[PDB]
């Protein structure tokens, strides 16, 4: 409805993709936070973190949490189709 | 070049088997159709443009 | 923001709304309605009738978001698209009061005592491109940020001696020309730098390209939190610019040496310089 | 603004200047055939841009089955209940993520933005 | 390629091949880079 | 020293590179003898001042005795001097170590 | 306009009284920190159809240890620079008897004039500069360490102690911006002094061919 307002040395669409990175990234932190302190002490993946042997504080949360969202040449999946994604979505489409 | 900063680019083919870039309403001429009105319907479809 | 206006390039182009190129054989025709107005209380006050009154016209309309957004108005475009082309040309203009912004120009009428019309529409495609408002030349866009590291702080030292850290204002363009951007006002000359050092080079010498070269290596390297220990990063920018100019480590570079025949022959040109020896 | 076409031989009228009743003179430069102007403009330049594309978009877009639907907006100059909606798909997108709709009934082709 | 026969000669000078001279000391102090490891000064940062 | 040090580093920061460690070498001298800390030693200060004098004469980089010769010497173990008379100075080594 | 035309014949002015006291010459006190203002009372409030006409702005030096030998800088009228109008100059200095001299050259000069100048080798040194140039002091920026020529009693110490011959030094080509703030010729040595973070401070020298 052309509420949003650009931010200095923005266009209109680099502010709405810089807005929606934000608030899918926190998810990806605070999931990730939340699938960390329910392990146990007995557990085998923290056993291997901890120690600095093999693996990093993100496996843990996309094995247990949510893997994230992907991105070609650093941007966003983009339209290979005309104003499409696949052919199983609807034009136009922005959703995550 | 101050001589072309006013008119604009012009349209140009590079046809086969010849050396040197061409006008394209030279190479529309070749073929008959002389004339600029008929010439100018076949590259605009509708003059209210 | 001023100073940032200031010194960025500005076309004509980007300043205008359209232009059209109407008729009026006397200055009274006023083809289109209402531009009588102004155009007439210039009219009661009528000089430069000099030779004749040209019959073609040349009509301009502005945009006053991009005139304010650089702190311009057309009084000052007024003068320097005259004093700058010449005396060839002449404007009159509105009162800003009014919502649109239009200035009107004929030819100097003493050129009539090559067609005009295609003069004027050279004109016409040579002024909104090769404008040059303000800002320099080959800078495009410069941003503006401040940031909140202790990388790009302002670090002083307190009276009763303590460091202490402030941010501050920095911009960053894309395009370079640092000899002017240096020698203006309220611009910092001992901070500013380049990242392209044969600019350095030719504009502040030599040891600071060593300087220079020193730190974007170490930028570099240190960017995804490695480390590598300091006199390997120095004898190599000691060797790179030992000889008194800049020898890119290249197959070019290397020929220009004063080594041997033999170690020459070892690279791609042996029997052509085995004969000169 | 528009173009003219020569009466005899079907060409490019150029415009001249005649210096006897000060009047724009539209000639051809095979022919010399004449006539005079009545808008007394030759040459305008849009820098702006800012066409609206409700002169661009087509009436028979509503029978795509790629687009969104919706029931909310209804058409004004018919009463229908269901729209077709999509974004500009052009240039000029540097603040463009307007909604254009179009009417879904059949023989209506009506377009409105909002 | 480029920096092959560059070494420190028995007078601690860091020579080229045709003995240009490139630095007076190694590292501008003439110690290896193998026998040194992090410290603090202690004496800037605190207060008057 | 304290002066020129906020010269060379304009920033502000401490952590730099340099040979042998000065706070690992007291603490080993610390257990080789059983100092306690909690008693009044026997140090006298001038014994500091003029022992880290007579250190800091043989430390040569430069051995030289002319001028020009003399003070590239001073030049190239500026920072370490500074830093071991900053640490084994006679306050410190009289109420810390 | 006069306001940036007032402003720039200032700063210009400013920054050859310390040029020329790096050299060694005498320069008064005040003369290295003149305001604006007092710019402006002194010579003229401005120059377009004013009193400082770019003369009324030549400036003469003398040495500090000898009176004799003296230091002259011309600002030139025209944009760029033919052939007689420095030979009015080089009439100047043949009248007063100075060979030091310098021309603040407004926006360039002729091929024409490239040749009148290198002629003169023996004797009439003079040196050529630009107006943009001069708007800055490059040796306080941050990058630029301190030069400091070594007099050639000093530079036969060198190459007695460290044993070198001449060609052994790193080089520095005489056209660089260094090379001519400091009026350094063939054949001398410059002497860089910078604080590093490994010893504290390092000596450099450079040969300049
Ligand atoms: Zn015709
Ligand atoms: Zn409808």
């Amino acid at each position: 409805n052309n509420e949003l307002e650009p931010t200095p040395g923005n266009t209109l669409r680099q502010t709405f993709e810089n807005q929606v990175n934000r608030i899918l990234n926190d998810a990806r932190d605070k999931t990730g936070s939340s699938a960390q302190k329910s392990l146990s002490e007995y557990n085998n993946f923290k056993s291997m973190v901890v120690s600095g042997a093999k693996g990093s504080k993100i496996n843990i949360s996309q094995v247990i949490a949510v893997v994230g969202q992907q991105n070609v040449e650093g941007k966003r999946i983009p339209f290979g189709f005309k104003h499409r994604t696949l052919p199983h979505f609807i034009k136009d489409d922005y959703g995550p | 070049g101050a001589k072309k900063s006013a008119i604009g680019q012009r349209i140009v083919a590079t046809l086969p088997y010849i050396k040197q870039e061409v006008p394209i309403i030279i190479v529309f001429r070749a073929l008959g159709f002389v004339s600029d009105r008929d010439i100018l319907e076949h590259i605009i479809y509708d003059f209210e443009d | 923001k001023d100073i940032l206006c200031r010194l960025e390039h500005t076309t004509l182009r980007k300043v205008t709304a359209n232009t059209a190129i109407y008729y009026d054989p006397n200055p009274q025709s006023t083809v289109v309605a209402e531009d009588q107005e102004w155009v007439n209380v210039y009219y009661e006050m009528p000089d430069f009738d000099v030779a004749r009154i040209s019959p073609w016209l040349l009509r301009v309309e502005l945009d006053r978001k991009h005139m304010t957004d650089r702190k311009l108005t057309m009084e000052q475009i007024a003068e320097k698209i005259n004093a700058g082309f010449g005396d060839d040309l002449n404007c009159i203009f509105n009162d800003d009061n009014a919502e649109k912004l239009v200035l009107r120009i004929r030819i100097m009428n003493s050129d009539e005592n090559m067609d005009d019309d295609v003069f004027l529409r050279c004109i016409e495609s040579n002024m909104l491109t090769d404008m040059t408002l303000q800002g320099i030349e080959q800078i495009s866009k410069v941003y503006m940020h401040l940031p909140q590291t202790d990388n790009k702080k302002k670090i002083i030292i307190t009276e009763d001696g303590e460091f202490k850290a402030l941010q501050e204002w920095i911009l960053e363009t894309d395009g370079v020309s640092l000899m002017r951007v240096l020698s203006e006002k309220d611009v910092d000359p001992v901070r500013t730098t380049s990242n392209d050092i044969v600019e350095i080079f030719t504009v502040l010498g030599i040891e600071a390209v060593r300087k220079a070269l020193e730190r974007e290596l170490y930028h570099v390297i240190s960017f995804d939190g490695s480390y590598v220990n300091y006199r390997h990063l120095a004898l190599l920018c000691d060797t790179m610019t030992c000889r008194g100019h800049l020898m890119a480590i290249t197959r070019h570079g290397v020929n220009r040496q004063d080594t041997g025949p033999l170690m020459k022959c070892s690279f791609e040109e042996t029997v052509d310089v085995l004969m000169e020896a | 603004v528009g173009i003219r076409f020569c009466q005899e031989c079907n060409n490019m009228l150029y415009p001249k200047e005649d210096k006897e009743n000060r009047i724009l003179l539209y000639a051809c430069r095979n022919c010399d055939y004449q006539q005079e102007a009545d808008n007394s403009c030759i040459y305008v330049n849009k820098i702006t841009h800012e066409v609206d594309e409700l002169t661009q978009i087509i009436a028979d877009v509503s029978q795509d089955p790629t687009l969104p639907r919706t029931e909310d907006h209804p058409c004004q100059k018919c009463g229908h209940k269901e729209a077709v909606f999509f974004q500009s798909h052009s240039a000029r997108a540097e603040d463009a993520m307007r909604l254009y709709y179009v009417c879904t009934a059949p023989h209506c082709g009506h377009r409105w933005t909002e | 390629k480029s920096m092959e026969s560059v070494m420190v000669k028995y007078d601690a000078t860091v020579r080229n091949s045709i003995n240009q001279v490139v630095q007076l000391r190694y590292g501008e102090d003439g110690l290896a880079g193998e026998s040194v490891e992090f410290q603090n000064l202690a004496t800037l940062k605190p207060s008057n | 020293d304290r002066e020129v040090l906020r010269v060379i580093f304009p920033t502000g920061d401490s952590k730099v590179v340099l040979p042998c460690n000065l706070l690992r070498m007291i603490w080993n001298a610390q257990k080789i003898f059983h100092i306690n800390p909690r008693l009044p030693s026997d140090l006298h200060p001038i014994k500091v001042v003029e022992g880290v004098k007579e250190l800091s004469k043989k430390l040569v980089i430069v051995n030289g005795d002319d001028p020009l010769s003399r003070q590239a010497q001073e030049n190239a173990t500026l920072l370490f001097n500074i830093h071991l008379r900053s640490t084994l100075c006679s306050r410190r080594m009289a109420e810390e170590f | 306009d006069d306001e940036e035309e007032t402003y720039r014949l200032w700063k210009i002015r400013k920054t050859i009284m310390q040029l020329c006291h790096d050299r060694g010459y005498l320069v008064t006190q005040d003369e290295l920190d003149q305001t604006l203002e007092e710019f402006k009372a002194q010579f003229g409030d401005k120059p377009s159809e004013g009193r400082p006409r770019r003369t009324d702005l030549t400036v003469l030096v003398a040495h500090n240890d000898d009176p004799t030998d003296q230091m002259f800088v011309f600002f030139p009228e025209e944009p760029k620079v033919g052939i007689k109008t420095i030979k009015v100059y080089c009439q100047r200095m043949q009248e007063e008897n100075i060979t030091r001299a310098l021309i603040v050259v407004q926006q360039g000069m002729t091929p024409s004039a490239k040749q009148s100048l290198v002629d003169m080798a023996p004797k009439y040194i003079l040196e050529q500069f630009l107006q943009q140039e001069l708007l800055i002091n490059i040796t306080e920026h941050e990058l630029v360490p301190e030069h400091v020529v070594m007099t050639k009693e000093e530079v036969t110490e060198l190459l007695a102690r460290y044993k070198l011959r001449e060609n052994q030094l790193p080089r520095i080509q005489a056209g660089d911006p260094v090379a001519r703030y400091f009026g350094i010729k063939r054949g001398q040595v410059v002497k860089i002094i910078r604080p590093s973070e490994t010893a504290g401070r390092y000596i450099t020298y450079r040969l300049v061919q």
